[PDB]
């Protein structure tokens, strides 16, 4: 169907003519396979709810204690490499900036892509002896595989580790501390979770933490390589109010590495050169093959992101982690 | 092949990496019983990598573990052989042995009395036990079970399976000393009937491996936080005879676990009793018992 | 002497537990303490070293137990990777895949070689 | 007579030579460190761990020039 | 320690500090052993002095 | 003036200079204050003639 169900499994509304029901699949999840065995607790959220509902239900429902950080972890959706030792000092650095910092890591969920390569990082930090950091996902619900079973009323329900290397439903990653579901009512369609995640980063900003160093809650957000969306996401955050920096790790390409080869020769922002520029459209048409009807537009993207140049901090491999990059950044989108 | 025929085979190949990529796959239908079934016979092959994975994938050893489950595990000849048979016979001599005597948990456990020594008196002498198996000779599911699957391991000499389940399990420390305990006195044995020095010196390496596993556990537990660190040393311990780490160790004589500084300052505490002086001791005390007018200028805890 | 200090803090054990769990007036004088025992349990009846621990406390020491089984582990892993030897093993091997596969960029790099003087006289 | 209290000036003097005594002393212990075989072990295995992927990546930038020429080639 | 090393480069008159210092921690071990504390602090002094010796 | 240069020709002139001092137990006359050729050369003995 539209929704991209089975047309007898039935049973926004812009063609899928939804009724709001109440929620009735929450509880506990028990992590049978995938070495160590680790509970995850988990609520259906529907998308268009407001933020200050969960924030009442990850402060006092939840029993987790406000961060001094939010490391969101925005990036490839799809699946991806990476070089191993880039992997290692990527992961070592962000479970090194969780421990500093004592942070929420709002990962994706579904492991398929940088999710993967958080829940390889959460591997790295065995974490067996401080998993209090809220490795809080924003998975849709309707994309998860086994979603029979995950329904039940405060019930610890099995859920392995079976994923199909043909289906397109996509199971949870099994070392993430807690889950939120974003259910906008379909079944294996993106973009319900990011709306939610945009209001509830921005909601965890809004409060103020009992420090206020510099202000607020300091959100910090990651990026590794994504599709244009993440070059879009980027010129969310890079000018956004107040304007939160980004750390995009380099090393892996896609939108990261064009970002970044704009950053190291933007100046002030549209100062660079017709020259580079070209090969720019060359590889941002060619190499991330995105078609040059809308080029020249990330032409003005990149350009307009780079009119905010400072907050984008890059990072290099070759010791030197990613914690620096967190930890300046910190230091930066603080006021 | 179905797949828990195929996982016997890996188990026998004894290449395990192969195992979990393609005999563990993904939709993968493993009826119910075999997943415990093969874990059974990882046990009494000495597949410790085996048991690795299958709980990794998961075999919940809570629910696996079974009294009649354990006693197969007890009498299975297969895999790497033992002296337990000697052991037994010791024991069922001392209270009053055909080769066919399938041996049992309550006759291991009158066994477990003879080398641990003095009173540690397990669970499986404790007449509440001793009802449950004239009964049926998750009730039957023993309550922590790893820690039955460790003193196993050290009565049938298998040492990198018993540090597996060290590791993953509960009361730790007191895992190690019991080990320490168990070790040492089948090694007492071993040169008491004076047999081949081969499995004398390997339990004494073993007690002794067993045993450092015990003071560094407590050394960096004393480096993570003074009081918690002494709260484990005088836990009450019902599993392991309702006595304490300390009483374990010094049954074991473990000299450097109550030479490493916590235990030290732990005693020392209990030599002042409840009373806060130390200073110029000796003297002190000697003044206090003869004079009881001078015992009301010496400070007192809170 | 070799050995001395730690053999005597053994023998503390044996010593502290034992005067601890006596009665309280000196030999001559015991008769009067076993008659005030005896006194406490014919009035309660008729008519240290181990701290009962509650469940919320072994709640926290079992995890105690759990967060000081793993860091050990740890250690452990990276004694054994920064010890001399290890250290000296993994250069070993690491240099015989830079040998390979060098060998492959410098045998390979002689067709690009060839290939420029290709494009030389092609174009 | 083991007590020549010093006029202020000479006095200058051996402060600035235990100065000269501190600098050397701190330097040689840092010519210690970075000659005894543990640490050299330790910096040649950090680096040859470094050269080992960067020679990775020069092997998979061949194999793209190698085919890039002969498709240059080719187109000629 | 670590902080009383920094201040022991950085100065003067450190053969005069360096000793005083030795005979200050020593001190403070036998002090600390006729209090009869955690032996570690009595041997951490004593290594201390040793060490600034 | 106050410039900068590459800093391989940074340090292997830097080191150069200082080890020529080291040897020949010269005099250097410089302008003395911390700007552009005199900045230069005094980074280039906290380079290496401050370990030597």
């Amino acid at each position: 169907c539209c929704c991209g169900r089975l047309i007898g499994q039935h049973v926004w509304s812009i063609s899928k003519h939804t009724q709001l029901s109440p929620t009735d699949a929450f509880g506990t999840i028990e992590f049978q396979g995938g070495g160590h065995s680790n509970k995850a607790m988990y609520v259906r959220v529907s998308f268009d709810t407001k933020p200050d509902l969960l924030l009442h239900l990850m402060t006092k429902e939840w029993q987790l204690e406000l961060p001094k950080l939010l490391i969101s972890v925005h990036g490839g959706l799809q699946n991806f490499e990476l070089q191993p030792k880039l992997k290692q000092v990527f992961g070592k650095g962000l479970i090194k900036a969780a421990m500093t910092t004592g942070a929420w890591i709002f990962t994706g969920g579904v492991n398929t892509g940088v999710i993967r390569h958080v829940g390889d990082a959460l591997k790295d930090h065995a974490s067996k002896s401080r998993g209090k950091i809220c490795t809080i996902g924003i998975a849709p619900w309707g994309i998860v595989e086994n979603q029979e079973d995950l329904i039940g009323r405060d019930v610890v329900r099995p859920y392995q580790t079976m994923s199909n290397p043909m289906s397109k439903l996509t199971v949870l990653n099994s070392m993430h501390s807690h889950f939120i579901l974003a259910d906008n009512g379909t079944t294996g369609k993106y973009g319900a979770e990011v709306k939610l995640r945009r209001q509830l980063e921005k909601h965890i900003s809004l409060q103020k933490i009992n420090t206020r160093i510099g202000q607020g809650v300091p959100v910090v957000a990651l990026i590794v390589e994504g599709g244009p969306n993440v070059i879009s996401i980027v010129l969310e955050y890079l000018r956004d109010t107040p304007p939160v920096p980004v750390v995009v790790c380099d090393g892996s390409g896609r939108a990261s590495d064009i970002l970044a080869f704009g950053h190291k020769y933007s100046e002030e922002g549209g100062l660079i050169n017709e020259s580079l520029r070209d090969q720019l459209l060359v590889t941002i048409q060619k190499t991330f093959t995105y078609t040059r009807t809308q080029a020249q537009h990330l032409f003005i993207i990149l350009m307009e992101c780079m009119k905010k140049k400072e907050l984008i901090t890059v990072f290099r491999m070759g010791h030197q982690d990613i914690d620096l990059a967190i930890l300046t950044a910190l230091l930066k989108g603080a006021n | 092949a179905s797949a828990p025929d195929q996982l016997s085979l890996a188990l026998a190949w004894n290449r395990v990496d192969i195992a979990r990529s393609q005999i563990f796959i993904y939709g993968q239908q493993w009826p119910v019983g075999s997943l415990e079934q093969a874990m059974l016979d990882a046990l009494v092959l000495d597949r410790v990598d085996f048991v690795k994975l299958l709980i990794e994938n998961g075999v919940s050893m809570h629910r696996f573990l079974t009294i009649s489950r354990l006693e197969e595990l007890y009498n299975t000849r297969h895999g790497p052989s033992n002296t337990l048979y000697h052991l037994v016979r010791d024991v069922k001599k001392r209270e009053y042995l055909p080769p066919d005597y399938r041996i049992s948990l309550i006759d291991i456990g009158l066994v477990i009395e003879y080398l641990m020594g003095g009173a540690y008196r397990c669970n499986y002498t404790r007449k509440r036990f001793r009802t449950l198996y004239h009964n049926l000779f998750e009730i039957n599911h023993f309550p922590f079970p790893f820690h039955e699957l460790m003193v196993w391991a050290v009565l049938m000499k298998r040492q990198k399976m018993a540090l597996f389940f060290w590791q993953h399990g509960e009361e730790a420390m007191a895992k190690a000393l019991v080990a320490c305990k168990l070790c040492k006195a089948m090694a007492h044995e071993a040169s008491e009937n004076d047999m081949v020095d081969d499995i004398s010196q390997e339990l004494n390496h073993n007690s002794r491996d067993f045993g450092q596993l015990a003071v560094e556990l407590l050394d960096q537990s004393y480096k993570q936080d003074e009081q918690l660190a002494m709260k484990l040393l005088t836990y009450e311990l019902k599993n392991w005879s309702n006595a304490t780490c300390l009483q374990l160790a010094v049954a074991a004589k473990h000299r450097d676990f109550i030479a490493h500084t916590c235990s030290q300052m732990l005693l020392t505490d209990m030599w002042m009793g409840r009373l806060r002086m130390r200073k110029n001791s000796g003297l002190k005390v000697i003044l206090g018992i003869l004079l009881p007018p001078s015992i009301l200028s010496l400070e007192f805890k809170n | 002497k070799s050995i001395s200090n730690q053999v005597w803090k053994f023998q503390r054990y044996q010593l502290i537990m034992t005067f601890h769990e006596r009665p309280v007036l000196p030999p001559p004088l015991i008769i009067f303490s076993h008659m005030t025992m005896i006194f406490q349990h014919l009035c309660c009846r008729w008519r240290g070293l181990k701290l009962f621990i509650t469940d919320d406390e072994l709640k926290k020491v079992h995890d105690f137990e759990e967060q000081c089984i793993e860091e050990y582990f740890r250690e452990k892993d990276d004694r054994f990777n920064s010890s001399n030897d290890e250290r000296i093993r993994v250069t070993s091997e690491r240099v015989e895949n830079m040998s390979m596969r060098l060998e492959e960029v410098n045998e390979r790099e002689h067709s690009m070689k060839a290939s420029l003087q290709t494009v030389d006289i092609r174009l």
